């Protein structure tokens, strides 16, 4: 109306842009988007391996769905200044090593790393910004364990433990005293698989719990409770 | 940036013909696409306009009805069809890049333009007096131009442009907004003015600064330049 | 007798017109910049729907039983009862697109981004109120003022040409008002309760926890469906191909098929709104905030 | 509370 | 440690540099920033309310 | 038996730096502009509203036209808008989509952009090709990059979180100044009016007053009780304000190297994020988390004015250079401009 030709040739212009803004974020919001997490030489370099300077992003193809892995290492800085940028994510997976029960933290400061990784577990579970994620427990390096539990037990991290020196009720153990850790047991869901070397299986049950914090997503958003 | 035009030659009176204008250098799919004529007469006269993506076409009075612009925007290519040729359409046809937003340059690059021979109203009028100035380098040289509308929108903007043709060769942009100099042209051109009174002034001339220069309103379409005028050395 | 039936209709028209008001408020006033979910687009257009079956069919209908004579004019008596029954229609069919949208976006979980969107919504919506106003224009047609031959007093009744289109008109809406949307409903929540037991089986106590709770809501909307519009059809059936005694049994029987329409329409914002964790926090957090 | 009117209404203008 | 050492000498080393600043009292740097807030009063748009014939967020 | 020593005497060094600030401090700055007029009740409304964003913004910046602005949230991609129109000028996709910090040249051809890749980018705006080209990529550090501000079209500078800021040269893309002596991650910059000196602030509760030209640490400041978020220069470069999580915002004085000011308020229990003065510095805006931003009277340290709208917390705050309008954006993928 009171716009001249090169107005309402920028206004074209602008209303191009906002079709492709809105196409790429059409085309984002369809990704499903997942924050890596674990303590050091946890086994994370061997997941990212077997599933495949600052953040790391990895790209995932499966049954359809395009995931988008947040590999957070060699980041050596306050979390607490930049980890609510995350806050979104379709769920937390967690590598932890086993064979770390009986071994010290790169230092002898008697802390030991399965304390270390219990306290990072029950420190990111309680955070405030992730009040509703879900959260994918790995329990990577049970190759070693198998031959680590003969050889020490584990009462070494865990006094009150009152089993044998056998890898089932070990590992049962351990997973119970990981998921204990949670809180708010309602609003959030802890999935937990035994990882090793060689594993295939964990592109399958990462999409399954994909597949299942959706559908709770979806039964929560359309009012089914 | 480069354009290269083709499809001219000799065409008989009533026929058909399908110019082509390829680009090879920048992002084509951003730019408006502009096809001017020039008549041997060396006077520049618009004829068609797109904008990106084909989303706004606009043509000339004179040429409606018969002429169709198209963009292919996977090869970067600008084609003309034109139908029913008259004798007044031998001519030479340049293709004109021109983006639009603010702190643009629109028209900042010509095209070198074929020729096609053929045997045989509020529009704004913009012209130019003293269609000979001949002057020795050295000294300063001083245009003038008018306008029988005003240029000067609401939003404080003068859409008048100043461009410069050299014998045997494209124009040349030289001044895209009221006191506002190109990219790649020195300092040595200025203009300045207000309304429908406006001056183009040119300090330490140089021997390769000789040709025509026109003068070009952007305030509506259709858009019309200037008569030319020739800067005698 | 009136004394009774007319202030519990009072009271439930009341208690309904609150409760469209509160859902109303809270799904106008939060407006944080985010397109419309279907969900809500849907549960926004129930509101409005029972909002004006409540406001045009209790204050009207209770005069009926209050006044031995109709006042208010062959204006009103054609506009009320054909705007009420196209709020009813619409509520019926908004409820049906509700539960085939829950339906679709939990057998289709990774497709519902991508089929549920706001034009669709939209463009379904538009279609069912354009079916809805198509389908009662046999009431604002027969619907009209009758005299009796002693001429000192006028009703607002149907007054049908013929009962061969009466009936025909009365088992047409039966059957697309009742059986058809709650047979789709039944059909489209066993399907879900039906995907959600194949699929949520990793045996944790919040999957659980959600199949329970979304048994527990299919269960009463089932229930709260069944029971609420079977008496008033029952009734017209029984009215329409047979004899109605003029016992004071049938009158209590229609005093609580009426109760029953009306607490459906005042209960239907308490069911499908209050309930989920989203529609709360929105609640709790555009109106006390 | 069963009068005419409501009788009519139920059933037409056919109860008389 | 000589890391440590170093870094308590780098550390001291500063602060008996920044100690060495001439500083002026607070009376007078702060009526300077009252006179600079108060001579550029009438050239703040968002202290004094800007009509709007001549604001161009109108 | 050295470190002990090394100890007692930078203690004894900070015992004596204490004493000669306390013998300085006449009277408070809330004793000499007692007699100062109010300014009252401070009613802007938002006036333009820009759209398009789809994530959480977290960096803004205006340029030297009080015209065109940038934005940058964690869809990846910068959006240069016409402020008096609302038209998204430029769109320039990144790499990295978790961005932080923007900064616009004073000469308006480069934007920077920075998160947590640890990488610097700078795009130039004014090309032949008519588009948005990778012009310098500025690598070497090992923190999420916080703040980015430029001091020409040749020099820039930069905050990391390995405790350290850095001077960059654009057209050698080396690091030619490095600014040691912080402990924790420098959280925001602020650039004097005639770049030569720069205030850093860090999560140690502390800021530092570094020289460009020399690289050495002029003058430090502490006072806070929690990790500083935001910082910004006074409009005459003798005075910056610091806002931290401790809900309590503080403004130091350069020539004088004590506080000078201090606002709290015991209903405010939310962390500053943003902090930026107005033209003649009479006026300071912060946002708080409290999904709305507070104007305070820098002379008289009591709320002049408060700015609602956002259904979300405000993350960086603008003031033009004529002072004409304050840009504002938040998470909620929304910018506004009060008047
Ligand atoms: C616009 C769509 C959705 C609905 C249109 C409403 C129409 C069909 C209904 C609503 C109320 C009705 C009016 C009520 C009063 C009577 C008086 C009578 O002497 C002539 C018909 C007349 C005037 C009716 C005409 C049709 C009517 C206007
Ligand atoms: C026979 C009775 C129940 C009437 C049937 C009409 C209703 C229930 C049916 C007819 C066509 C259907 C629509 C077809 C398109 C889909 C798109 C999806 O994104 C949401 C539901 C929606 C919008 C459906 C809603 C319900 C629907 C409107
Ligand atoms: C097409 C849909 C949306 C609405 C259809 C409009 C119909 C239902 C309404 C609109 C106005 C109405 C008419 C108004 C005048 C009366 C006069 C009376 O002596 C017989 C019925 C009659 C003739 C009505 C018949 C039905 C009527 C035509
Ligand atoms: C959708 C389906 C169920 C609709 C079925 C149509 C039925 C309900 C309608 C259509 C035409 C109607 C018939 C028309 C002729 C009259 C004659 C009368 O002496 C007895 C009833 C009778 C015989 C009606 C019975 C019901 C009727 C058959
Ligand atoms: C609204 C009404 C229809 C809902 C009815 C609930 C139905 C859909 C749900 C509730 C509990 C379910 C049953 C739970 C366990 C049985 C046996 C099992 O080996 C296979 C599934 C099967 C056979 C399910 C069938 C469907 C089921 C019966």
């Amino acid at each position: 109306c009171t716009l001249s030709a090169e107005d309402k040739a920028a206004v074209e212009r602008s209303k191009m842009i906002d079709r492709n803004l809105r196409e790429d974020g059409e085309k984002a919001a369809r990704e499903v988007k997942l924050l890596l997490l674990g303590a050091g030489e946890s086994g994370k370099n061997t997941i990212v391996k077997q599933m495949k300077t600052g953040i790391v992003e990895t790209h995932f193809t499966f049954k359809d769905l395009h995931f988008k892995m947040f590999d957070v290492g060699a980041q050596r800085s306050e979390r607490k200044k930049w980890i609510h940028c995350f806050e979104g994510v379709t769920a937390i997976i967690f590598c932890v090593a086993l064979s770390d029960y009986d071994l010290v933290l790169a230092e002898d400061e008697e802390m030991n790393r399965m304390h270390a990784s219990m306290k990072l577990f029950d420190s990111i579970c309680n955070n405030k910004w992730f009040t509703d994620t879900s959260i994918i427990l790995f329990l990577n390096k049970k190759d070693l364990f198998e031959e680590k539990i003969k050889k020490s037990p584990l009462t070494i991290c865990y006094p009150e433990y009152a089993g044998s020196n056998t890898y089932e009720e070990a590992a049962a153990y351990i997973q119970c005293q990981f998921e204990d850790l949670n809180k708010r047991k309602d609003t959030k869901e802890i999935y937990t698989h035994f990882t090793c070397s060689t594993d295939t299986k964990n592109v399958q049950f990462v999409f399954d719990a994909v597949t299942d914090v959706i559908i709770k997503n979806n039964l929560k958003d359309c009012g089914l409770f | 940036v480069q354009l290269v035009e083709s499809g001219g030659g000799l065409v008989q009176p009533g026929g058909s013909r399908k110019l082509s204008c390829s680009a090879s250098g920048f992002a084509f799919s951003s730019f408006g696409m502009h096809w001017v004529r020039q008549a041997p007469e060396k006077g520049l006269e618009w004829v068609a306009y797109i904008s990106s993506g084909s989303g706004t076409i606009y043509y000339a009075d004179t040429v409606k009805g018969r002429f169709t612009i198209s963009r292919d925007d996977p090869k970067n290519t600008l084609f003309l069809q034109m139908t029913s040729l008259r004798s007044e359409d031998t001519a030479m046809y340049y293709c004109v890049r021109s983006i639009y937003y603010y702190g643009s340059s629109p028209f900042d690059f010509w095209g070198q333009g074929t020729t096609l021979t053929v045997s045989a109203s509020a529009d704004i009028v913009m012209t130019q007096a003293t269609s000979s100035v001949p002057v020795t380098p050295g000294e300063s040289v001083s245009i003038s131009c008018r306008s029988s509308k005003s240029l000067l929108h609401s939003n404080g903007n003068t859409y008048l442009y100043w461009f410069l043709q050299r014998p045997g060769q494209s124009p040349q942009l030289l001044i895209y907004r009221m006191s506002n100099l190109a990219s790649g042209v020195p300092d040595r051109f200025s203009g300045s003015g207000s309304g429908t009174a406006f001056t183009l002034t040119i300090s330490r001339l140089e021997a390769e600064d000789v040709g025509v220069y026109y003068c070009m309103q952007h305030l509506e379409y259709p858009l019309t330049f200037g008569a030319g005028t020739k800067l005698e050395l | 007798e009136n004394f009774v039936t007319l202030v519990v209709f009072g009271l439930i028209f009341a208690l309904g017109v609150l409760g469209n008001s509160l859902v109303i408020t809270v799904l106008a006033r939060s407006k944080p910049g985010k397109p419309r979910s279907t969900t809500n687009l849907f549960i926004l257009n129930l509101s409005i729907a029972d909002l004006a079956y409540l406001l045009f069919c209790i204050p009207f209908q209770a005069t009926v039983y209050a006044l031995p004579t109709w006042v208010l004019g062959a204006f009103i008596c054609k506009f009320i009862h054909y705007f009420f029954t196209v709020s009813m229609l619409v509520s019926i069919f908004t409820l049906a697109a509700m539960s085939v949208d829950r339906y679709v976006a939990i057998v289709h979980s990774r497709r519902s981004s991508s089929l549920r969107v706001s034009r669709n919504a939209l463009l379904g919506v538009g279609c069912i109120w354009a079916l809805s106003i198509a389908m009662a224009s046999p009431v604002a047609y027969h619907q009209g003022l009758f005299h009796p031959r002693a001429s000192n007093q006028t009703f607002c009744w149907e007054q049908w040409p013929d009962p061969r289109h009466k009936k025909a008109y009365v088992v047409c809406t039966f059957v697309f008002g009742y059986l058809l949307p709650l047979l789709l409903i039944c059909f489209c929540y066993a399907k879900v309760l039906n995907h959600l037991h194949k699929k949520l089986k990793n045996m944790s106590k919040k999957s659980e926890a959600s199949k329970k709770k979304t048994a527990q809501t299919v269960l009463v909307v089932v229930v709260v469906f069944g029971i609420s519009w079977l008496p008033h059809h029952i009734i017209h059936l029984w009215a329409e191909f047979g004899v109605f005694p003029l016992t004071p049994a049938s009158f209590l029987f229609r005093i609580t098929a009426h109760c029953l329409a009306y607490s459906n329409s005042s209960v239907n914002p308490i069911i499908y709104a209050f309930l989920s964790e989203n529609f709360r926090k929105a609640y709790k957090q555009v109106f006390k905030c | 509370g069963w009068t005419l009117n409501s009788a009519g209404y139920l059933l037409g203008p056919h109860a008389v | 440690n000589t890391a440590s050492i170093a870094q308590a000498r780098k550390l001291v080393e500063q602060l008996k540099m920044e100690a060495n600043i001439d500083r002026i009292k607070v009376s007078k740097a702060a009526a300077d920033l009252m006179a600079y807030c108060e001579a550029h009063a009438k050239e703040d748009p968002l202290l004094t309310p800007v009509p709007a014939s001549e604001n161009p967020f109108r | 038996s050295e470190l002990d020593q090394l100890r007692q005497e930078a203690e004894q060094l900070k015992n004596q730096i204490r004493d000669a600030r306390k013998a300085c401090a006449d009277a408070t700055l809330s004793q000499i502009t007692n007699n100062i007029d109010p300014v009252g009740r401070i009613q802007m409304r938002t006036r333009r509203t820009l759209r398009g964003h789809l994530a959480k913004i977290y960096a803004m910046h205006w340029g030297t036209d009080s015209r065109l602005l940038v934005s940058a949230s964690q869809d990846g991609k910068l959006i240069i808008w016409d402020s008096y129109t609302t038209n998204k000028v430029h769109a320039i996709p990144l790499r990295s989509s978790w961005v932080m910090t923007c900064a616009y040249a004073p000469s308006g051809n480069y934007v920077a952009c920075g998160g947590l890749d640890n990488i610097c980018s700078i795009y130039n705006l004014k090309t032949r090709e008519g588009n948005v080209r990778v012009s310098r990529e500025l690598a070497g550090h090992t923190g999420y990059l916080s703040c980015c501000r430029f001091l020409d079209d040749n020099q820039i500078v930069t905050s990391s979180g390995d405790t350290t800021c850095a001077l960059w040269d654009i057209e050698t893309g080396q690091q030619t100044t490095t600014f040691t002596g912080h402990t924790g991650d420098v959280m925001s910059l602020s650039l004097a009016p005639d770049t030569r000196l720069f205030v850093s602030g860090a999560c140690d509760a502390s800021a530092k007053l570094w020289d460009v030209r020399e690289g050495m640490c002029r003058q430090t400041f502490t006072g806070h009780e929690s990790d500083i978020n935001a910082i910004c220069f006074f409009p005459n470069g003798n005075a910056f304000a610091t806002g931290s999580d401790d809900a309590t915002c503080r403004l130091f004085d350069l020539r004088a190297d004590q506080e000078l000011m201090t606002y709290s308020h015991d209903n405010i229990i939310c962390g500053i994020t943003s902090v930026s003065f107005s033209k003649s510095g009479r006026l300071l805006l912060a946002g708080y988390d409290d999904f709305n931003c507070n104007v305070w009277d820098a002379l008289k340290a009591d709320r002049a004015g408060v700015l609602a709208g956002h259904d979300n917390r405000v993350s960086c705050l603008g003031v033009t250079d004529d002072g004409m309008a304050v840009a504002t954006g938040s998470w909620d993928s929304f910018l506004k401009i009060w008047n």
